């Protein structure tokens, strides 16, 4: 997260870290056994780290659980990034407390202008690399679909939404993928892609979760 | 050596943090970079020895 601020300790209890030796992607806890992330964050073996704040120091509030089943959206496209969503079933149910909690799936698609919270342990610089120990937060609005299409000509599908600022300076970056975009207590987006980080006329592009509520519920009930 | 070996490391549009190997034409050695997760160019390898075989 570029241009953000350090989140208050455990103020984003649904945020998880995907680890395969090191932190590589984020994710969101939707129920005691399932995590939602981006499909491009696929790895054959993933350990999910919950209740985290400082990713490099053992604080004592963390729960380390391995991935049992990793299910990507059947229509995921590796080139266009359409349907960039993935479900992860945990090996054992997690203990829900004040540090570890679930985020609600969307009731409907939030309109343009809705203020949201983006979070992650990704790069904090637009030019250069600086990986934070502590979870970073960013308050940003859902942008009009016309402005998203103007920023990325012919690259935006109906399953994508732009969140951020057209002036740049504030955006999600490398290491934030799979992470949450929560608006009014509901998961409206998943960190996906963008051209660079925090660059003018190039806001981040996110997977529009409201188009996948039925797919998520049907997959959880069948597995 | 081929053209891709002299090309700068490509992070790509995706936002994952995946450590991959590339060949530096300036230093003449195999170094690491942050790959985003999608649309990789040819100067992107999973291991150090796979980079030394193809590019070295
Ligand atoms: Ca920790």
């Amino acid at each position: 997260i570029v241009g953000g601020y350090t989140c208050q300790e455990n103020s984003v209890p649904y945020q998880v870290s995907l680890n395969s030796g090191y932190h590589f992607c984020g994710g969101s806890l939707i129920n005691d056994q399932w995590v939602v992330s981006a499909a491009h964050c696929y790895k054959s073996r993933i350990q999910v780290r919950l209740g985290e704040h400082n990713i490099n120091v053992l604080e004592g509030n963390e729960q380390f659980v391995n991935a049992a089943k990793i299910i990507k959206h059947p229509n995921f496209d590796r080139k266009t990034l359409n349907n960039d969503i993935m479900l992860i079933k945990l090996s054992s149910p997690v203990k829900l407390n004040a540090r570890v909690a679930t985020v609600a799936l969307p009731s409907s698609c939030a309109p343009a202008g809705t203020q949201c919270l983006i979070s992650g342990w990704g790069n904090t610089l637009s030019s250069g690399v600086n990986e934070p120990d502590l979870l970073q937060c960013l308050d940003a609005p859902l942008l009009p679909q016309a402005d998203c299409e103007a920023s990325y000509p012919g690259k935006i599908t109906d399953n994508m939404v732009c969140v951020g600022f057209l002036e740049g300076g504030k955006d999600s970056c490398q290491g934030d993928a799979g992470g949450p975009v929560v608006c009014n207590g509901e998961l409206q987006g998943i960190v996906s892609w963008g051209y660079g980080c925090a660059l003018p006329d190039n806001p981040g592009v996110y997977t529009k979760v409201c188009n996948y509520v039925d797919w998520i519920q049907d997959t959880i009930a069948a597995n | 050596r081929p053209d891709f070996a002299l090309e700068p490391p490509y992070t790509g549009p995706c936002k994952a943090r995946i450590i991959r190997y590339f060949y530096n034409a300036k230093a003449g050695l195999a170094q690491t970079f942050v790959y985003g997760g999608c649309r990789a160019k040819r100067n992107n390898f999973k291991s150090a020895e796979d980079a030394m075989r193809t590019a070295g």
